[PDB]
């Protein structure tokens, strides 16, 4: 927000600090030596700075936007899911009504062309947590045998609840067209008794979505995993957190990760490597857990945050590691180019800077995924193989772009800035030659929500402060892609619209508010409805008002920038995106 | 097998495909005529860039994490005289090597500026001593008294 | 002539190369690298106000100058730098981007003694000083500039102590100086000379302050000789002598090692204790096996170099009974040689870059056959190939560790045909 | 080609210098009886033998007769601090020697052939 | 998963809280001293996922 | 027991392999004359107990009582009884069935719920009032959680008593 | 029942062989590996008195009887 945090920071205090006896705030040319009325006497040392018109409040401000955006782009926006305990009525069972409701409406087509369009498509990510599909249409014709048994084995609850997970992926990549198609647009809108004019993208594509979900997790709480662990609950967890639901669920898809945390040590198992002694079968299985594992870890990164107490990631990608590096490069490339990310974001929330060479060595192995997603094999026509291509592509980028963000955030080397501009116009463009058939449902991971959430927020924030003509015409590009994004994110979409909107008249807010001189404390209400409103979601990530409720009925008891400060603060409020 | 370089100046050069190979950043774009922007190195300074593409686009060169073939690595002669150029526009050589990620021009021109840093002459250092902060002036007087017998 | 701030305006990622690509010779007056002067056919065969300077400045300098008195117009050149050059602002910021960088940068400073002070000094790969520092000046200027709010730059612990540097009663009296201040946890490491079982007083010297350092890695000898009397363990820890301090053996991340001839000149290179490294460094050993080693509990990168001779881990006999065939098949018909696209990436030409079959061996005894490989390791990854000569067996590499270039071969001529497996 | 990276490899830096130091005054000592005419001589030419060797280390290492630096030979530990000195750089220019030797073994000289078992008998009577 | 999430550090009491909080913070560290308990006395491969993290006479159950 | 050459030429009292001062006089493979054929005697007992310990965790701690063996392809889900185990033992357990057993906790007890609710009087808060809430259908998540809270109660007052 | 054998010092018994499997069976019941291969699914998840009377007191006395 608010220091001196000027240009040229110099070598050598002059008189005027040695007499000032404090710390040496050597900057051109104290904000302390300013304060006591005597700046050019801390100036007549040598070489007298430069302009004053470098604006210096902005590191300063780019500091706390290090702060909102760890706190808000990934932690206020989406894992915040304050609700409550009174106030949310129970649900006993509430779904052999609902889910059999989706017992219902599932039918043999229905499945098998989402299942077979899914086939060549979405063909690595189940590749990478399950491989065959072929038993997986097996276990779709053993499943209308499998449908209203008696004997409901655990086991074969499993793999019931496990084909549930599989139609939740299919609609979360399907298109609306061949997904109304093949399934009816009404019965749905039937048995909820809402709108027949309801075409799935204007709400409940991602609703059935999640009702394949509910439907997985209503058999999986007849598994009784917590009394039968197994790999398959893991499986079709990573296939459930494939989709935005961890986003608009944060704290249940937190114990539901838990609960595969502990499965997966239940096993104790972690080397992934054949050795002489060992069954095929045996090698098998540690290849495939290989894989499993390390997607495992990107769900375990995804989701966390203070809601996530139990971490699994132990390891470090350069420089206390696990089994990191004694695996082949072929699927956990995703979780290196992931756990690549992961240690830039040990230094967001802290403003401890992290040493550039560590982040200069990041961009030495930058390329290294860049030219090794190139070392690939290449199908033009089978939609799995330029899928994977370009997800790996967009991550690679994405953790580029965000490096070079953080390079000028830190640092502030050489032309970085224009980096930002670059990779962000290249990234977009990306988005763009994928607004076609086919490609669509390339945009449809959470990756570019998670992306497009730091780059409308930050390109806003620097449009802000400095009307440049390169983050205009970014920013016009931002405006239509906010609104040009596919509706199988939904609800967060929307929060992220009010997001762009409240930027762009936090934009006007500083443009109706003169940043106030105090000696070197700058005030805007920018500066403080940004301290607050972090400090709100703190404070609902303070769960003790989710624990005041458990302790009993308990009840707690606990200027010009005072005043339109706390007008924009329920003018343009945050409490529009925090649910 | 062409891409076209549209810099701040916006003058098109349109180059060979194995020269924007060597622009890290545009052989990343390869993945992304074929045009893109560099909105801070001027168009002299990027048709350095190519003349020395053109000159090097097929000489071999170094894993670029070593020692023996990165820091004592010889220079090109060529490259020497072809950058035996302004001062300043040698800077905006190495600003657009970093914004392109052109690293053997850019360790081949920091060479060159750090063969014209050193060996320059004690008399200067002496008189261009405290033209930044660098010290305060009693160390100056410190260190001249230090010398004084000869200086 | 050169204008320097204007070089200081352009910022510190462009600052931080040119240090790194002008390494020691900051100065007019350095020598040459010995090798012009080798790789020729003439040799060096060579006013007053100079030799008022050798009068005075020089027999402070007579401890490391003296090395130097082959031409002594470099020597009359030298002293004139030895006055404004060392305290010159792009010096100032080379240590800050350095001490910022740790290391990354030219390195290795040293505790010295001259102005009879103990202050600090900065060589060259020739071992010329530019730039005599104490601790207090060090601290002032350049650490305090950039000490914000990382408290590992208030510390200052990168330091080597180089013993063989100086005479073994200026290694008594550098301890000495060591003593009356915390400088125990300043200095990085220590270095070692002999330029039978009998430790040199200053060695003895050293080991009897060595514990007390707490703040210590990165350890380095030089002396195969005296490689067989400190570290090659042979069966010996028991010792009044010879014993290098259990407790500070535990704090020490990295082993280097500079020349030698064999290190299994004995039974083994053995490290039964050394625990905590990660990163053991051969020089210029001239024999090596692989398995000469005790190969201690994990260390990741284990880098090598101007090499006589390597045999290998010889997998190349245990790849004979996972699969169980023929070498002279092993070569023919067991390489497929796929090189697919990574490998064009880098150039690696000279050496053959095979590959194994993915169609005569079919995903079991290959996982196996390269578990085989993973069990010659035991826990490393980095390998860094540079100027090398003479393995005795194939090159055998995993596909894991060989992708994202974990190994780097730099230099290979005296050498080819990389299966990598 | 075939040598000299372990013709440098041979050395530590510190020593290659001390030797540049050392038979250096060799040279200029040859020259100083012309031995060598004349500002630079070939590694191709140059006179090495045992008894040059020798006598370069006569006529500057232990011919203190030179009364400008006659008077310092009459102490138990003073010219022991002498001699300790004379016989350390004894063997460091009897290496410099070697070593240059060894230079000029591929550099094609037919004046370079030594017996170094003459010099280890003149170290051995010193050491005596 | 729960009793972490709701960012339970302190087990003593502090003046700047809230005394609903500062109180439920021993009224809690009962219920870890238990948890703790539970952590320990079920000491089995079944169980990896350990809470060892290190009135008068709750916090003396978890002492012996 | 000190070994052969120990009580042979009678040297220090050493279990070394083979010796400190025996193994270096020449006698290595001689002095491990220390410890298919038979014995009898106690040297088992340095050499056996130690695996005493294997099983102490692995078959008393973990065998007997914590290993577990499920059938997962034969096991009934939970939509067999899905809420008829819940609801009948809902219905027979009455006020004298609850607080009857509660005041054997109230009684008996008082180190567990201190360690872990406090009081068991305030848990009668919501056990008085949970036949005001027996009688609720549409609860909150808060009612239900105090649904099961206080009915692992119930349970715990089930055995003890 | 036994004598107690060797080879010289390594001590083998009946008792010991059978203290071997006591904890080695009830391990490869701790073994979850199999049972992960079962979540494989389709992918099949296999796996003197020193020499009979080991097989007596083991068969007899069936130490997987306290496995209900
Ligand atoms: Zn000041
Ligand atoms: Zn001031
Ligand atoms: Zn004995």
């Amino acid at each position: 927000m608010f220091n001196r945090t000027t240009q040229l920071k110099s070598k050598h205090p002059c008189s005027v600090c040695t007499r000032r006896k404090v710390k040496c705030d050597r900057m051109i040319p104290c904000g302390n030596c300013r304060k006591r009325g005597q700046d050019s006497e801390c100036m007549k040392s040598t070489k007298l700075i430069t302009a004053s018109s470098s604006k210096e409040y902005l590191p300063d401000l780019l500091l706390f936007w290090q702060n909102y955006e760890y706190w808000i782009t990934n932690i206020g926006l989406y894992k915040t899911k304050q609700r409550d305990l009174t106030r949310t009525p129970a649900n006993l069972d509430t779904d052999t009504e609902e889910c059999m409701f989706w017992m219902n409406y599932l039918q043999k087509d229905q499945s098998f062309q989402l299942m077979n369009f899914a086939m060549e498509n979405l063909g690595a990510l189940y590749f990478g947590s399950i491989g065959d599909i072929s038993e997986l249409y097996l276990r779709v014709e053993q499943y209308w045998d499998r449908r209203a048994d008696k004997n409901h084995s655990v086991d074969g609850k499993y793999w019931d609840a496990l084909i549930w997970s599989v139609f939740t992926m299919c609609i979360y990549y399907m298109p609306v067209e061949k997904l109304a198609e093949i399934f009816s647009v009404y019965p749905l809108h039937e048995y909820l008794g809402s709108n027949k004019r309801l075409n799935w993208e204007d709400g409940m594509q991602l609703v059935m979505c999640q009702n394949f979900a509910r439907c997985s997790l209503f058999q999986l709480k007849q598994c009784d995993f917590m009394a039968h662990p197994d790999i398959r609950l893991v499986q079709a967890y990573l296939i459930l957190a494939t989709t935005t639901f961890p986003y608009d669920e944060p704290l249940l898809a937190n114990s539901l990760l838990t609960q595969c945390i502990h499965t997966f040590k239940n096993f104790h198992v972690d080397d992934f490597r054949p050795l002489l002694n060992d069954d095929p079968v045996e090698s098998i299985a540690k290849v495939t857990l290989g894989r499993i594992f390390y997607r495992l870890c990107g769900c375990d990164y995804l989701q966390s945050g203070p809601r996530k107490p139990i971490a699994l990631h132990t390891e470090v990608s350069s420089l206390n590691v696990d089994v990191y590096r004694e695996e082949n490069s072929t699927e956990v490339l995703y979780w290196k180019i992931i756990s690549l990310d992961r240690d830039l974001d040990q230094y967001l929330n802290k403003s401890s800077k992290p040493p550039l060479k560590t982040l200069d060595a990041i961009r030495r192995e930058l390329d290294i995924f860049q030219y090794k997603v190139d070392s690939l094999e290449e199908d033009f026509r089978s939609n799995n193989s330029r899928f994977q291509k370009f997800i790996a592509l967009f991550q690679i980028s994405t953790v580029s772009w965000k490096l070079f963000k953080m390079y000028l955030i830190y640092y502030d080397t050489a032309d970085s800035l224009l980096k930002v501009i670059h990779y962000s116009k290249v990234i977009i463009s990306l988005i763009v030659n994928n607004f076609h058939a086919k490609s669509e449902f390339f945009n449809r991971h959470p990756m570019v929500m998670q992306t497009i959430t730091r780059v409308v927020s930050f390109i806003s924030f620097y449009q802000i402060f400095v009307e440049s003509a390169a983050v205009k015409q970014l920013l016009v590009d931002l405006t239509e892609l906010t609104a040009n994004l596919p509706t199988i994110f939904g609800s967060k979409l929307d929060k992220l619209v009010y997001l762009t909107e409240r930027l762009s008249k936090l934009k006007l807010l500083w443009d109706k508010v003169q940043l106030l001189d105090s000696g070197d404390s700058f005030y805007h209400p920018v500066f403080k409805i940004l301290q607050n409103d972090i400090k709100i979601i703190e404070l609902k990530n303070d769960e003790m008002f989710s624990l005041i409720k458990g302790l009993g009925s308990l009840v707690p008891l606990n200027s010009d920038f005072r005043t339109i400060v706390e007008e924009f603060q329920s003018e343009y409020n945050i409490s529009d995106i925090l649910s | 097998s062409n891409v076209v370089l549209v810099s701040g100046e916006g003058e098109r050069f349109t180059v060979d495909k194995k020269i924007a190979e060597r622009s890290l950043l545009l052989k990343n774009y390869l993945n992304d005529e074929i045009v893109m922007p560099v909105p801070n190195v001027r168009s002299s300074v990027l048709q350095k860039v190519i003349e020395w593409a053109e000159h090097h686009r097929d000489s071999n060169f170094p894993d670029e994490d070593d020692d023996d073939s990165r820091k004592s690595a010889p220079v090109d002669s060529w490259d020497r005289e072809f950058l035996k150029v302004d001062q300043e526009m040698l800077y905006e050589i190495i600003l657009a090597a970093n914004y392109l990620n052109i690293k053997p021009l850019l360790d081949a021109g920091c060479k060159v500026v750090a063969e014209m840093i050193r060996g320059r002459s004690p008399e200067e250092i002496r008189r261009t001593f405290n033209i930044v902060n660098d010290f305060t002036p009693e160390e100056e007087a410190a260190i001249r008294r230090e010398n004084e017998w000869a200086e | 002539s050169f204008n320097p701030v204007r070089f200081l305006e352009l910022p510190i990622d462009i600052r931080k190369e040119v240090y790194f690509h002008l390494d020691g010779n900051f100065c007019g007056a350095h020598p040459y690298p010995i090798d012009i002067l080798y790789k020729s056919n003439d040799v060096e065969l060579p006013s007053k106000r100079s030799k008022k300077l050798l009068r005075y400045m020089y027999p402070v300098f007579a401890t490391y100058l003296n090395i130097f008195e082959y031409s002594p117009q470099l020597i009359e050149k030298w002293l004139e730098y030895a006055f404004w050059l060392r305290y010159d602002c792009l010096v100032l910021d080379c240590f800050k981007v350095n001490h910022l960088y740790d290391g990354t940068l030219i390195d290795a400073l040293e505790w010295t003694y001259l102005d009879n002070e103990l202050r600090l000094a900065y060589f060259n790969k020739a071992s010329m000083l530019e730039v005599w520092y104490t601790f207090k000046e060090y601290k002032k200027w350049v650490i305090d500039s950039v000490a914000f709010d990382e408290l590992d730059l208030l510390n200052v612990s990168n330091i080597q102590f180089n013993i063989d540097n100086l005479t073994p009663q200026l290694v008594d009296k550098c301890l000495s100086i060591l003593e009356q201040k915390d400088l125990f946890a300043t200095i990085g490491e220590v270095q070692f000379g002999q330029d039978n079982q009998l430790t040199s007083i200053s060695v003895i010297r050293t080991i009897r302050s060595m514990e007390s350092m707490k703040s210590l890695r990165k350890i380095t000898v030089r002396g195969e000789k005296l490689y067989e009397l400190l570290i090659n363990f042979h069966g010996f820890r028991d010792n009044p002598g010879k014993t290098i301090s259990y407790i500070v053996k535990r704090r020490i991340n990295e082993i280097r090692l500079s020349r030698m001839n064999q290190i299994s000149r004995t039974g083994l290179a053995d490290f039964t204790r050394w625990d905590n490294l990660q990163k053991l460094v051969l020089s210029r050993v001239a024999y090596i096996d692989l398995n000469s080693i005790v190969f201690p509990k994990n260390f990741k990168s284990l880098t090598m170099k101007r090499v006589s001779k390597i045999k290998w881990w010889n997998i190349e006999e245990n790849i004979l009974k996972e699969l169980k065939v023929d070498k002279r098949t092993f070569k023919s018909l067991y390489i497929k040689e796929d090189d697919s696209k990574f490998t064009k990436f880098f150039n690696l030409r000279h050496t053959r870059i095979k590959e194994l079959d993915k169609s005569e061996i079919n995903q079991i005894t290959y996982l196996r056959c390269q578990a085989i490989v993973w069990l010659s390791f035991r826990t490393l990854n980095h390998i860094k190939l540079q100027n090398v000569s003479e393995v005795f067996n194939n090159i055998i590499v995993p596909r894991a560790l060989f992708d994202s270039k974990r190994v780097e071969i730099y230099r290979c001529e005296k050498i080819s045909q990389v299966l990598v497996i | 080609e075939d040598r000299f990276q372990e013709l440098v490899d041979s050395l530590k830096p510190r020593t290659a210098h001390q030797y540049k130091t050392y038979y250096t005054k060799y040279i200029q000592w040859c020259q100083l009886n012309q031995i060598i005419p004349t500002n630079s001589v070939p590694y191709k030419d140059l006179p090495i033998s045992a008894e040059l060797i020798h006598w370069f280390l006569l006529d500057t290492l232990i011919t203190d007769d030179k009364p400008g630096e006659k008077r310092e030979e009459t102490e138990d530990l003073d010219e022991e601090e002498e001699n300790s000195f004379k016989i350390a750089t004894l063997k460091k220019i009897i290496g410099s020697l070697n070593f240059l030797s060894k230079l000029c073994k591929v550099h094609e000289n037919p004046n370079a052939n030594i017996d170094t078992k003459y010099l280890e008998s003149v170290t051995k009577l010193h050491t005596h």
